[PDB]
């Protein structure tokens, strides 16, 4: 099978080196280009540069000429792209991808799977998790929301289930957002029957295994 | 470098409809375009080069057309499976490469109006010094919104984020999230807390809200 496999999520600080690999298999990764493409978060792709494994040759985009290194090893089938003192606008996903020759010539035939960076000054927090109350008003013989805000935790990712998985229809858990502080926060949240509120428990059960955080939050009315 | 512009930002048709998505080049790039799809989490693919020619696993209801300056993509009767990003890239020097900035291409629906809650700060929260106000827009269509925070009716600008989810699978709707930050302090010294929902499902206005310590 012809794939390009990427190296793994790196979490880094401003001012540190960074090196990530892309290793293509099941071809002949030396007759064909590779091209690195930079998608910042919430924006479209970007063309880094490409290099020929099999001897070296880099042919840069003008934005990105001076301000990464790629490189190749071509004894490990691999290329690679490199920065020698990161920036917190490097966050973004990275993906390396084969230029076709013969086939689909001159575009991008076959892409890895992409490597996320994520470059910022914030320490690894676990959240502290709070809960989103079902109001009092909640109409009788309809339906009411309830949630969890799990509040300010670096870096992503957190997962969110309600009662160990038994709840899942109406759940939806928000991407999250990143605050002024550094850190990160989301809610989940879940509508259920008003008439429910009285008889049945909802927990919402948080993981962030980053700082190795669990914790089950039990929702009710006030 | 060659600039590529695709148009419309965002297209929204109905499944079985037919999409047609357009790409500008501020110069002439003969044949040389290539489209991509590229759905949230994953890598782009690729579906169309030389402007009109498919991808081998590419199903017939894709194709593309186009020459010069100004190019389409046109799927024939959308699937679930289609509804993604497209972006465009153009290779008419090649290495030069440059890619157009996207076209997101979403299910049209009938218009929901949201169902909308607000969540006051938990006392457990409180004991931090910060309080988050939350303000719930459940299963809503068209992703147009706006939500508006005042505090005793003053109308607050720069003290909230939001969060909007990926349109649902099953109804093709949307939920947002608005958060309002504000300081213990602040929050013990105010009394109404509203968010005000305009949306062109409803009427008028949506307010929910709450007294504190209410």
């Amino acid at each position: 099978e012809v794939q390009l496999v990427q190296s793994g999520t790196e979490v880094k600080k401003p001012g540190e080196s960074l090196k990530i690999s892309c290793k293509g298999s099941g071809y002949t990764v030396t007759s064909y280009w590779i091209g690195w493409v930079r998608q910042m978060p919430g924006k479209g792709l970007e063309w880094m540069g490409f290099i020929y494994p099999g001897d070296s040759e880099t042919r840069y985009s003008p934005t990105f000429q001076g301000q990464v290194t790629i490189s190749a090893d071509k004894s490990f089938n691999t290329a690679f792209l490199q920065w020698s003192s990161l920036k917190a606008s490097d966050t973004a996903m990275y993906y390396c991808a084969r230029v076709g020759s013969g086939w689909y010539p001159y575009t991008f035939d076959i892409w890895g799977q992409g490597t996320m960076v994520t470059v910022s000054s914030a320490s690894t927090k676990g959240p502290s998790v709070f809960p989103l109350a079902p109001s009092s008003k909640s109409t009788s013989g309809g339906t009411a929301a309830l949630g969890c805000l799990v509040k300010d935790y670096f870096p992503e990712p957190v997962t969110v289930s309600w009662n160990s998985g038994a709840l899942t229809s109406g759940v939806h858990t928000f991407p999250a957002v990143l605050q002024s502080s550094g850190l990160y926060s989301l809610s989940s949240v879940v509508t259920v029957p008003s008439s429910s509120l009285g008889t049945q428990t909802y927990i919402c059960n948080v993981n962030h295994k980053p700082s190795n955080t669990k914790v089950d939050k039990k929702v009710e009315p006030k | 470098e060659i600039v590529m512009t695709q148009s419309p930002a965002t297209l929204s048709v109905s499944p079985g409809e037919r999409a047609t998505l357009s790409c500008r080049a501020s110069e002439s790039i003969s044949s040389n375009l290539a489209w991509y799809q590229q759905k949230p989490g994953q890598a782009p693919r690729l579906f169309i080069y030389t402007a009109s020619t498919r991808a081998t696993d590419i199903p017939a209801r894709f194709s593309g057309s186009g020459s010069g300056t100004e190019f389409t993509l046109t799927i024939s009767s959308l699937q679930s499976e289609d509804f993604a990003v497209y972006y465009c890239q153009q290779y008419n020097n090649w290495p030069s490469i440059t890619f157009g900035q996207g076209t997101r291409l979403e299910i049209k629906r009938t218009v929901a109006a949201p169902s909308v809650f607000i969540f006051p700060p938990s006392d457990e929260q409180l004991k931090s010094g910060t309080a988050s106000v939350v303000c719930l827009l459940n299963n809503f269509y068209p992703r147009e919104a706006k939500v508006q925070w005042k505090v005793d009716n003053a109308l607050q600008s720069g003290n909230s984020q939001e969060s909007v989810t990926e349109q649902d699978s099953k109804d093709s709707t949307y939920s947002l999230s608005s958060t309002l930050t504000l300081s213990k302090a602040d929050y013990e010294k105010h009394k109404v807390y509203a968010c005000e929902v305009t949306h062109q499902g409803l009427s008028s206005p949506v307010t929910k809200s709450f007294n504190r310590g209410e």
